[PDB]
């Protein structure tokens, strides 16, 4: 289907403990595939993902300058950032920029992206036309201005559009054989007893790539939202996500509750229920 | 591929 | 600030003696420092990796601690965080059924 590429970039200043560190990651879709961090022993862009390494010397020395570059830009904008907020020397502080783009099964832009964060709170972001921005306050209003008259719109959606679908569409096919193959969820139900009169149905989903999934309990029928416990996604550590569903339920009525189960990777949605 | 940022905020 | 929420967890289903990876997710935090240490029987593992330092769509960090165990009816592990929100670290146990 759909895929995207994205780009992670966190800078954080620590006053008296040396230069704000710089980390970036990259993903597509819910695969890293490059790192970099400012302090490493030797900081360098380095793979993260098999169908990477392919890329040349070429390739890892741009990333790297790209990368270090970056390092003294983010550096600056934090200084920049604290003096847009009258803010302490002596405060840490964070940056936060999100960017790329999303194709669809055609390959062809969807949309692109990029968008920033100070201390957690959305900062900037260009609109989906990628030539404007939405500033979020009038410090945000600065950089506006600056960029403005930079044409910086103009060099992201030239980026955008160009590099980020190119390279997408590359590494898609590189790596093809994991990128492109949904990995289907294991799914099965568990019987937890609380008292002698409730039990817990727990529904869960293991084993699946990528990370998006479709996880509801129904009783006669009827979605129980405000009822289910559902944690969050989380990461197996082998490509891999799972998570689980859990409703609390009479004993007894157990049958009445169906656990349903949507994913890429599924030929068909799933229906499941208690099986002792 | 990265994009070169270049400009401050 | 934002606390981090925490969950452990195996990577695959836990069967006892049998080598499997224990897995201690952190996220929704912010900011980014963290503090984490994987527990066995209350003392710290020493060998334990983590993923590379991310971030989700509402800004939020999160990060995956995982080691080697070979589960065991007895042994008890657990997932131990610090974080700048919380007034003292947070230990959260392993439950195989989580």
């Amino acid at each position: 289907g759909s895929h995207s590429m994205r780009y992670f970039y966190t800078a954080m200043s620590r006053p008296g403990r040396g230069e704000p560190r710089f980390i970036a990651v990259g993903y597509v879709d819910d695969t890293q595939f490059v790192r970099f961090d400012s302090d490493a022993a030797s900081p360098r862009m380095a793979p993260r993902a098999p169908w990477i390494e392919q890329e040349g010397p070429e390739y890892w020395d741009r990333e790297t300058q790209i990368s270090k570059t970056n390092t003294q830009t983010y550096r600056e904008s934090l200084r920049n950032l604290r003096g847009y907020y009258n803010q302490s020397e002596a405060g840490s502080h964070t940056l936060q920029r999100m960017y790329g783009c999303d194709v669809g099964p055609d390959g062809r832009l969807l949309r692109g992206h990029d968008q920033s964060a100070y201390d957690g709170k959305d900062y900037i972001a260009l609109n989906e036309d990628l030539s404007s921005w939405t500033a979020a306050d009038t410090a945000a209003q600065i950089t506006q201005r600056k960029w403005e008259a930079a044409r910086e719109a103009e060099q992201w959606r030239a980026y955008l559009e160009g590099l980020c679908v190119e390279w997408l569409r590359r590494y898609l096919e590189n790596g093809k054989e994991t990128l492109q193959r949904a990995d289907p969820p294991k799914t099965h139900v568990t019987h937890h007893p609380i008292s002698d009169h409730e039990a817990t149905l727990r529904c869960w989903a293991l084993g699946f790539y990528p990370a998006e999934i479709t996880l509801t309990w129904q009783r006669d029928g009827e979605d129980q939202t405000q009822d289910t416990e559902l944690v969050e996604t989380r990461p197996a550590g082998d490509r891999t996500f799972q998570k689980w569903a859990a409703v609390v339920v009479p004993s007894g009525e157990e049958q009445r509750y169906t656990c349903h189960v949507q994913h890429e990777g599924l030929p068909k949605p799933l229906t499941l229920r208690w099986e002792p | 591929n990265q994009k070169l940022i270049a400009n401050a905020f | 600030q934002r606390t981090p929420k925490i969950q452990v967890y195996s990577r695959h289903p836990a069967e006892n003696g049998k080598s499997n990876f224990l897995n201690c997710y952190v996220s929704g935090f912010h900011p980014s420092d963290i503090e984490v240490d994987l527990l066995k029987n209350g003392e710290r593992i020493e060998k334990v990796e983590h993923s590379d330092l991310s971030f989700s769509k509402d800004w939020s960090f999160y990060l995956l601690y995982y080691t080697e165990f070979t589960p065991t009816e007895k042994d008890e592990y657990a997932c131990r965080v610090n974080h700048v929100t919380l007034s003292q670290p947070k230990i959260v146990k392993w439950d195989r059924d989580m």
